[PDB]
RNA sequence: CAGUGAGCGGCGAGCGAAGAGGGAACGAACUCGUUGCCGAAUCGGGUCUUACAAGGCCUUGAGUUGUGGCACAAAUAUCAUUGUGUGGUUGGUGCAGGAGUGGCGAAAUUCAAGCGAAAAGCAAACCCGUUGCUGAAUACAACCCUUCAUGUGAGUAUUGAGCCAAAGAAGGUGUUAGCCCAUUGAGCCAUAAACCUGAGCGCCUCAUGAACUGUAUUAAGCGAGUAGCACUGUUUGGGAAUGCAGUGUCAAGUUGGCAGGUAUUUGUCUGCCAAAGUUAAAUACAGAGUAGGAAGACCGAUAGCGAACAAGUAGCGUGAGCGAAAGUUUGAAAAGCACUUUGGAAAGAGAGUGAAAUAGAACCUGAAGUCGUGACAAAGACAAUGGAAGUACCUCCAUUUCAAC
RNA sequence: UGAAAUGAGCGGAGUAUUUGAGCUGCGCACGGCGCGCCGCACGCACUGGUUUCUUCUCCGUGAUGCUCCAUGUUGGCGAUGGAAAUGGGGUGCCCCCACCCGUCUUGAAACACGGACCAAGGAGUCAAACAGACGCGCAAGGGAGGAGAUAUGGUUGCCAGUACUUCUCUCGUACUGAAAGGGAGAUGCAAAAUGCAUCUGUGGUGUGCACACGUCAAAUCCGUUUGAUUUGCCCAACACC
RNA sequence: UCGAACCACCUAGUAGCUGGUUCACAUCGAAGUUUCCCUCAGGAUAGCUGGUGCUAGUAGAAGUAUUGUGCGGUAAAGCAA
RNA sequence: UGCAAGGCCGGAAAGAAAAGAAUUAGAGGCACCAAGUGGGCCUUCUUCGGUAAGCGGAGCAGGCGAUGCGGAAUGAACCGC
RNA sequence: UAAGCCCAAUUAGUGAUUGCCCAUUAUUCCUUUGGUAAGGGCGGAAACAAAUGGAGAAAGUGUAGCCCUUCCGAUGUAGAUGUGGCCUGGAGGUUAGGACGAAGCUUAUGGCGUGAGCCUAAGAUGGACCGGCCUCUAGUGCAGAUCUUGGUUGGCGUAGCAAAGAUCUAACGGAGAUAUACUCAACAUGCAACGUUGGAUACUGGAGCGGGGAAGGAUUUCGUGCCAACGGCACUCGUA
RNA sequence: GAUGCAUCCAAGUGGUGUAUAUCGCAAACUGAUUUCUGCCCAGUGCUCUGAAUGUCAACGUGACGAGAUUCACCGACGCG
RNA sequence: UUAAUGAGAUUCCCUCUGUCCCGAGUUACUAUCUAGCGAAACGACAGUCAAGGGAACGGACUUGAAGGGCUAAGCGGGGA
RNA sequence: CGUAAAAGCUUGCUUGAUUAACGAUUUCCAGUACGAAUCGAGACUGCGAAAGCAAGGCCAGCGAUCCUUUGCGAAGAAUA
RNA sequence: CACUGACAGGGAACGUGAGCUGGGUUUAGACCGUCGUGAGACAGGUUGGUUUUACCCUACUUAGCUGGAAAUUGCGAGAA
RNA sequence: AACGUGUCGCGAUGGAUGACUUGGCUUCCUAUUUCGUUGAAGAACGCAGUAAAGUGCGAUAAGUGGUAUCAAUUGCAGAAUCAUUC
C-alpha cells in the first residue's frame, strides 16, 4: 500500500533521502551489470566468484526427460508406505512393497539407518543401500 | 551502493510497456473467468444440440512415453484399425457412431492394444443406435422403449460408457524370496550398465586381439 | 517446460527456445497430379420440364497438347439384375412447430396531523409502551429603549395509522419516495427469406447405400533446375552453419529418399515420405468499424478524450500540418421587473414578481489577491516585518463569582 | 493550614544521662642518655578513677489509605448589573534583543543564483527477478497455475465473487564431477579391495539456557528469595577434531 | 528558418551535469578517508551511521595507570671516534 | 622412569598477601539489512616546497563544517561553555 | 591625584583567609519527554440512599498514557527509524447528523494539543448533503523548479500619442446648451469637441492624397437607419 | 575520334554536355596590355605502344587419404 | 612594369571653413503645462553615510555621523 | 643492509634454476587478486668423510577473462 | 619643437563607455610571409567591419507645499 | 497639515471552492455483424412559412412511402381530423 511508503513520511523533507551533495541522479553506476570489470569489480569478484570465463562441454539439445532420476534414501522410506503396512511389518515375515517410480523415485541411496524394512522396486540402487536394506530383512527389485 | 545480491536477468529491456510512443507487446488476462463461463455455456448449449449422443466422442487409453512418464497413462487422440478391426468395427462407420479414429498410432505390443479393445467392446455394449426409420428398424438398430429411455454422458473426458484410464494394481505385501535375500541388486545392474556403457571399447579390444592371433 | 547446471554473446552488455506433462478445442478430415483400368461418359451454350434443375433433348462451340469416372492401407474390385431402402445438400412444389426480432403486459397511502415556537420530544439493552408524561422559542431581526410594521416556497422530512412484495431496482417527480409516475414477472400478439426441429413433414423430379447370386485377375506408380552442394548475404538459442535469398552447380528412386541439435567415411537402428491443393473450433483485435447489452474501490470542468458546449470547430501556416477557449449551473415555475419619475440613450430613483433579486439574466455557491468607502488606531526621520516582557486603550470571546458565599 | 505534623523541633515521662575539658592510678608505647636510668606535652588498654566545670535524657503513634481531588485568618471587590474578576484576542507605545528566504558551497546577510501578489495544478509511481527483517498458514513436505465441475443449466444486477476438484507442474527433503558416472547413520567386535552383528539414538572433546541434586552468604513478614557455587544432563549456539 | 530548410513521427531520445522535490513530533546521528576503476564533478569497496536483533548481564572489557619484560636511532650530543 | 603431544585421575588455590602495589557512568562477544558521505576547511605543536602569501603539501590531536549561547566592539575556526 | 603601564589587595598593621556584575555552564526546585529504565498496587478491606466527602482503580509496547513512587538522558546538517501521530479522495463495516439548515465560504469565535491540527461560537453566509470510529485503498499534504494555466498588481494617469507644412469663419444640423442655491446686468460659475453647405487660406503639382487594370482581396460597392463595441484623440462621420 | 571523355542514376534498349563532332566538348590553373616567366623528377602524385619479372584473390589442374581436410602447380589490375 | 578606371588603403599642398582657440544668438519640432487617450522594461524585501570586520569592494551587521514629512523638473555617481 | 678459516677469491664435482599430493603464511591489502617472499610435507637428486646445505643468482626485473597454442592421460593386463 | 614662475609624481573598480569616442585589441570577408600533405595556425604584418535601455530608488542640482520642543501625545510647567 | 500606514464594518474587482454531471477513461459480453463501378469513403452546393451555425435531408431536399404507436409539434405562425385505417 502506499500510506505505508517512505514517501509519506519524507513529504516536505526536500531530498528524500538522497542528500544535497549526491542527489539523486539517473544513472552514476551505468545500468544494469556495466562494468562488471571495470569500477565494479570488487562487488562482482568479492560476491560472485565465478561469474566470468567458460567451463566445461557443451550439451546441445538437452532434454530433462531422458535425465529424470530423483532419488530417496533408506531412512525416509517411511514416506512410501501407508501406516498399517509399516505396523504389521517385521523382519522375515510379510512386508510391503514400495514402488519407487510410480511413488516418483527412481534411485534408491541408502543414507542412515532403515527405519521399516520392506520390498523396493527402483530403477537405481546405490551399492550401499542395496547391503544395508538385505541385512535389514529387506530386499530391492529392479524395475523399468 | 549495490551490496550482495543476485545479478539481475530481468530481460525487460524490449517496447513491452504501452506508452505515448509504444503500442506495447502484453498480454492481460481480465476476461479469464468471463471466458470460463463462455466456455461452459457453449458445452451445455453443443450438449443439448448434439443430445442425446455424447458430448466428447471416444478416445483410447494410450501410455505417455519418455523414461519419465512411461508409467503414466491418458486419453490419445483415437483409435487404431488394428484395435477397432479386433473390436469387430469398420473404423469409417465407427466414425460415424462417435468413436474418433487414429490411423497414424501404431500397436507395438499386446497389452497396450487389449486395453483399447476392451475399451471398444464395452463400449460397443451400451450403445444404443437410434433407427434410420423408427417403422422399420433394421439388426442393431434400438426399439423404441431404449430411444425414450436415452440419456446423454456430458462428462468431461467422455468415460462415462467405458470408465477412466486404467493403472496397473498396486502389488500386495509379501515375504522375501531366498534369491531376493542373496542376490547383488547392484552387482547385476552394474553389470548390464557397463555391458552397454563399454560395448563399443571392449568389441574394439576384442578385435585387436584376435587381430594380434592372426 | 524456463530467464533454463539447453544454448547464443567484444562468452561483455545482454540474449534465449523445443519435446514431454495437466488442459482448451475437436463428429475432422478431404481434393488433385501420378499409377492401373475406362476414353467425352466432361464443360459451356440453346431449348423444354412451374426449373440460367447436379434433369431430358440438341449443339461443333470448347475439349483428345485430355474433360470426366472407378481403385490405392479408415483399402481389399466393378457391373449388372431383382427386390429392401436412403437423401430437405438435386431442382421444382407447400405444410408445420420453434428460435430470433418487434409490439403489448403486474402490486400497495399523495393516508391523518399546517405551519416562527408540539408536522416536537422524554420514559437511558429488552419489555412495560396499543401506555404515561409535556413546552426555558411569552422566539429572532445588529449600540440600548419605545411605537408602528414585516417575515416563513414545494413535504421524497417528522409523528401517527396502515398497505404491497415471485415486484426493496439503483430513473423521474418543487426537500431524503417500495405504495405519485415510470419500472421490476408470468404471459399475449404479429412475422419476407435464412436458421433450429425422427438429417421437421408430403408430392413430382433427380441422385444414391447395403444385401442378392453370377461377374476377370495382378501389376505398376505416387509431384525436378526440385531437394541437396559451393560462394556470398541475411536470419535464428541452433553452435564445422536454424530458416531463407542471389548466382553457380545440380540428384536419387534395382544398397530409394528425408529427419534423428560436433564435421568426415562407413555399418546398423528408429520415425516419416518433401518439392500440388482445401479445411471448422479452441487464439488476436496493442489508436478499426455495425447493431446492442453489462459495468467500474476510475476522472469530476486547469480533471477525464484535443473536444461534457454550433470541437477536429474558431483560429494559425504557401504547404505538410498545428489547434484552442468555452458547464447558459437564474428560479419550483419566467412569475424575465407592468406602471411612475429623471435621462438623448445607457441607465438611475421608485414600484412590482418571488421563499430568496446581494437568485435580474449566458444570473447557484462567490474564496484568495487587489481596490474604494465610513469609522477608528495612531505614527517623526531607525525600510518594514520579527522575538521577549510589560503597559495604555479596546473587545458581538471564554470562564468564574455574587453573601458570611 | 494538618485529609496518616516521625520531630533534639510534636506528645508524654524524669532530674537524671554521659560528651568534652581539667586533675590523676598501673601497664605499654614515645623522646633523651648507654645496661635500665631520666623524662613523658598526657598517645593505647583498664570503654581506669575524681565528678570541679560543660550537656538535657529516655519512650512514643502502619497504610483496615490502591490512586486523585476536597479543610485557615484579615480587609478590598462582587448583593444579578450595559456588574465585578481572571484568561484569551486586537491596536499602539516604551526598554532590551533581532542581517533575506531557498539553494550550491570549506565558507552566504552577501557586490553568488531562483526570488511582484493570489488561486488551482505540480514531483519515489506501477510491473517483474532476488534478498533480508517482520506478520500469517502448513511442515519433510509446501504451494500453485492453467482448466474443469456446479450452487450457477440461475439471475438487470449482487455473482469478474465465494464454495469444490487435480496420479499433474513447481520449490524443497542430496549432494558432487568438465564429463562417463557415483552418491553420505551410530555402536560393538574385528581389520574382510562392498567384513560381520545389533537398532531407544546426541560421533567425540571444550565452553555454554532452563531443570535436577546438593552447598555457602545476604535479607526475611520465618512462608521463604536474592545472589554465588559443586555435580549431572546439557537445549540453542561457538570453537577444535 | 541554412557550416545541412520546414512538417510529423521514432521521442517522455540519453545526460556521472543544472534546477526542483508538498505534514508534525520523538529516539539516534555522520563523512570528505582506504583500495580498485579511461579513474580525477562519477562509481564500486572498507570505515563512519541507523534499524533489526542473537547470546547464559560483567563471559574474550579499557584511546588510562603501576610493575615486570621486549622493541627504537628522532631531539640532543660528537668531529679531540 | 627422559623429551614431544592429546587426554584421564587426584592435589593445592594470600582467586591473588606485603612493599605507594590501580581505576572504571567496564553487560563482554556474535550476527543480519541498509542510508548518507568518499570537493573539505581551521588551529596548538611537528613539518616539506616557496622571498613570501588569507600560498601549496603532510603528521598527532582538537575544532568548524553540523551549533547555537556567554565573552574578545565587529569575525564559521580564538576564550568560556 | 588615569579611566595609561607593571605589580598587589577586598573594605585593610583591627584582630584572619567569599568586594561587586553578566551564561542555554554548575547546584537545586517545578514541569515535559524518552529510557537497555528501577520499584510498588491491581482476590474491589469493612461501612456508607435521596430530600441535604466525591470520583477512579484497565495484568498494561504505543491512547485522555491503569494508577503511584523513583533515577538518568534531552541540541544537531546529510541520513536512519518510530509514532492507539496529524491531514485528503475513494471502498468494506459500524454509529450518528441535516429544511428548527448539509457541504463550501468568512473571523480581534474562543477552547484544546509541544506540534501536524481538532472542536465550539457567530455569519445581518449558503441551500442539500454529511460527521465520528475500526479496517481497506490511492492520481493523498506545496513557497519558490528563469515551474504550468488563469486572474491580479506597483511602475502609472507615467513614457508617450512630434515625418508627410495649415487651417480660419458664419449659418444650419445635433441630447452633445448660451445647462447657475442665494446674491448678482453681462466678463470673473457649461468647458471642450463634431457633420453638412457657403466663403477664406493653403496643399497635392500630370513619375498626382488624378482616372482606369492585373495579382491579391471578396461585398469593402449603393441607399436608409444607427453610435453599444471598433477607426490607439474625437465624431452627429465611417471601408463600423 | 562516339566501341569516346566528363558524368546523372536504385533500376531499364534510362539521363546531361550532345539539335553537338577537335575553330568541338569536358576538367584545372593563372588573370588586360607591355616585358618576362630561370634551376630541380630526389620526395609526393599523375602517366607510359617496358619485362619469357618478384609478389597479390577467386576460378582452374594434379596428388596423399575412407573422406572431411590438406598439399603442389597456375593465377590479373595494383605494388616492386 | 603599367596609361585609363576606383563610395578601395596612405602622405603632403592650395582653397575652404565653428574641427578647434571659445563659445554666442536665432528658427521648426520636442521636452515642459493642459484636454482626450494611455502602455512596457522592470519589481526578494528595501533604499543617507564613514570606518571596521565579513565570501578579502554593505542598504541591512559592529561602532560612530546624519536623518521632520510630502512633492516638480533634471541628471547619469551608485544600486558590483 | 649483511658477510673474513665467508656470503669474498680460486678450484673440483654438479643441475635444488626439476618435481613438489589445491599445506600454511608474510608484504600490498578490502585483510581480494597479481608480483615478490617465508615456514613446511612428499619425489628424485647434487655436493660433502659427516653434521648438514641447496628446489636459482635474498630482498626490483612484471600480466586477468575470451581466444590461440603446447605438454601429460606409455605398452599390456580386469567377464567387468 | 615652443612657451613658462613651473611645466612634480600619484590614487579614486589599472576613477570615469545607460557620459562620449571606437584608433587599437578580440568574430564572421580578404591579402602576404612563415608553418602544415591537408582542413587550417601564427602577443607576425595588412584592409574592412551595428557601441542598445532610465519614466524606478538613492545621490547630486535646482524648484514648491507643510507640520513640529514629550520632535505629532501629558494637562510633563526649565526664558542667555 | 497633507500624502502614507494599520485595524474593523460595508461595497467593487476577480471567478477559486463546494454541491451538481445526458461527458470522458477503463474492463467485460452478445451476433443470419464488415463498404464500393448496382458509383463507396471523402469533398462541394443546396433544401424549412419563419432558419447563420449545427442536425436531418437531396429539386419527392428538417423529408415521400409502409408498419407500429395513439393526440401532438411548439419561439411565433399555419393546419382538413378532433381520430377504427383513410
Ligand atoms: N475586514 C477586513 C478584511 O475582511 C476580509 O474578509 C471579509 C469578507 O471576505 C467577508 O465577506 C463579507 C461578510 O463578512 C459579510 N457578512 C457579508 C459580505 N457580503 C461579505 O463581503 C463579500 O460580499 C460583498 C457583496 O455581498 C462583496 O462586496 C465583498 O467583496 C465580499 N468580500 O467578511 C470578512 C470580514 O470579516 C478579508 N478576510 C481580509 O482581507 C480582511 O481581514
Ligand atoms: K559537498
Ligand atoms: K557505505
Ligand atoms: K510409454
Ligand atoms: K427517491
Ligand atoms: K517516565
Ligand atoms: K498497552
Ligand atoms: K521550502
Ligand atoms: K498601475
Ligand atoms: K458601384
Ligand atoms: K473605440
Ligand atoms: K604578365
Ligand atoms: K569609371
Ligand atoms: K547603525
Ligand atoms: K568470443
Ligand atoms: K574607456
Ligand atoms: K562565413
Ligand atoms: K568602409
Ligand atoms: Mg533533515
Ligand atoms: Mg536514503
Ligand atoms: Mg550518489
Ligand atoms: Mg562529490
Ligand atoms: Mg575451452
Ligand atoms: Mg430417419
Ligand atoms: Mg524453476
Ligand atoms: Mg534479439
Ligand atoms: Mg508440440
Ligand atoms: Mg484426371
Ligand atoms: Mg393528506
Ligand atoms: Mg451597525
Ligand atoms: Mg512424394
Ligand atoms: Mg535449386
Ligand atoms: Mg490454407
Ligand atoms: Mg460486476
Ligand atoms: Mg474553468
Ligand atoms: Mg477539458
Ligand atoms: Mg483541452
Ligand atoms: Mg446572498
Ligand atoms: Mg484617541
Ligand atoms: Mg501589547
Ligand atoms: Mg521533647
Ligand atoms: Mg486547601
Ligand atoms: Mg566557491
Ligand atoms: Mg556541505
Ligand atoms: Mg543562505
Ligand atoms: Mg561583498
Ligand atoms: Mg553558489
Ligand atoms: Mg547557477
Ligand atoms: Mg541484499
Ligand atoms: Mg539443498
Ligand atoms: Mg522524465
Ligand atoms: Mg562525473
Ligand atoms: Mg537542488
Ligand atoms: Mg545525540
Ligand atoms: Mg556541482
Ligand atoms: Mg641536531
Ligand atoms: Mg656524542
Ligand atoms: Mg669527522
Ligand atoms: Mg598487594
Ligand atoms: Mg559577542
Ligand atoms: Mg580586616
Ligand atoms: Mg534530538
Ligand atoms: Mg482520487
Ligand atoms: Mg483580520
Ligand atoms: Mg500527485
Ligand atoms: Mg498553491
Ligand atoms: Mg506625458
Ligand atoms: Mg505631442
Ligand atoms: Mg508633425
Ligand atoms: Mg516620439
Ligand atoms: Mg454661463
Ligand atoms: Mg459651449
Ligand atoms: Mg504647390
Ligand atoms: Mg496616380
Ligand atoms: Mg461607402
Ligand atoms: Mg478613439
Ligand atoms: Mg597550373
Ligand atoms: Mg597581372
Ligand atoms: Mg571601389
Ligand atoms: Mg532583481
Ligand atoms: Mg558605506
Ligand atoms: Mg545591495
Ligand atoms: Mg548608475
Ligand atoms: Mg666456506
Ligand atoms: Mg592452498
Ligand atoms: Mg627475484
Ligand atoms: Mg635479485
Ligand atoms: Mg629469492
Ligand atoms: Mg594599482
Ligand atoms: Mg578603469
Ligand atoms: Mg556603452
Ligand atoms: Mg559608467
Ligand atoms: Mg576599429
Ligand atoms: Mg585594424
Ligand atoms: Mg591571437
Ligand atoms: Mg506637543
Ligand atoms: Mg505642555
Ligand atoms: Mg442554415
Ligand atoms: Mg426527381
Ligand atoms: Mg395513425
Ligand atoms: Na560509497
Ligand atoms: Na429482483
Ligand atoms: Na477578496
Ligand atoms: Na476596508
Ligand atoms: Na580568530
Ligand atoms: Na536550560
Ligand atoms: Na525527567
Ligand atoms: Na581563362
Ligand atoms: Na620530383
Ligand atoms: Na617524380
Ligand atoms: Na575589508
Ligand atoms: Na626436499
Ligand atoms: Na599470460
Amino acid at each position: 500500500p502506499t500510506r505505508f511508503k517512505k514517501c509519506r513520511h519524507q513529504r516536505g523533507s526536500t531530498f528524500c533521502g538522497y542528500g544535497r551533495v549526491g542527489k539523486h541522479r539517473k544513472h552514476e553506476s551505468g545500468r544494469g551489470n556495466a562494468g562488471g570489470m571495470h569500477h565494479h569489480r570488487i562487488n562482482f569478484d568479492k560476491y560472485h566468484p565465478g561469474y566470468f570465463g567458460k567451463l566445461g562441454m557443451d550439451h546441445y539439445h538437452r532434454k530433462k526427460n531422458p535425465m529424470w532420476k530423483p532419488t530417496i534414501n533408506l531412512n525416509n522410506l517411511s514416506r512410501l508406505i501407508a501406516a498399517e503396512e509399516a505396523a504389521k511389518a517385521a523382519k522375515g515375515g510379510t512386508l510391503p512393497v514400495v514402488d519407487l517410480q510410480s511413488s516418483g523415485y527412481a534411485k534408491l541411496l541408502g543414507n542412515g539407518h532403515i527405519q521399516v524394512p520392506c520390498i523396493v522396486k527402483a530403477r537405481y540402487v546405490s551399492k550401499l543401500a542395496d547391503k544395508k536394506i538385505r541385512k535389514a530383512g529387506g530386499a530391492v527389485v529392479l524395475q523399468a | 551502493p549495490k551490496g550482495n545480491n543476485a545479478i539481475p536477468h530481468v530481460h525487460q529491456k524490449k517496447h513491452w510497456n504501452p506508452c505515448s510512443s509504444q503500442k506495447g507487446n502484453v498480454k492481460v488476462f481480465l476476461n479469464q473467468p468471463a471466458q470460463k463461463h463462455r466456455r461452459r455455456r457453449l458445452r451445455l448449449l453443443k450438449a443439448k444440440k448434439v443430445f442425446p449422443r455424447p458430448l466428447k466422442a471416444l478416445r483410447p487409453q494410450v501410455n505417455c512415453p519418455t523414461v519419465r512418464h512411461n508409467m503414466k497413462r491418458r486419453l490419445g487422440r483415437g483409435f487404431s484399425p488394428a484395435e477397432l478391426k479386433a473390436a469387430g468395427l469398420n473404423p469409417q462407420y465407427a466414425a460415424t457412431i462417435g468413436i474418433r479414429v487414429d490411423s497414424r498410432r501404431k500397436n507395438k505390443s499386446e497389452e497396450g492394444m487389449n486395453v483399447n479393445v476392451q475399451r471398444l467392446k464395452t463400449y460397443m455394449s451400451k450403445l444404443v443406435l437410434f433407427p434410420m426409420n423408427h417403422k422399420k428398424v433394421q439388426k442393431g438398430e434400438a426399439s423404441e422403449e431404449e430411444v425414450k429411455a436415452a440419456t446423454q454422458d456430458r462428462s468431461r473426458f467422455g468415460d462415462a460408457a467405458v470408465g477412466a484410464v486404467v493403472y496397473p494394481s498396486a502389488e500386495a505385501p509379501r515375504a522375501v524370496s531366498a534369491e531376493e535375500k542373496s542376490m547383488c541388486v547392484y552387482a547385476f545392474l552394474k553389470k548390464n550398465h557397463s555391458a552397454v556403457r563399454f560395448f563399443g571399447t571392449r568389441s574394439s579390444r576384442a578385435a585387436r586381439k584376435e587381430a594380434a592371433k592372426e
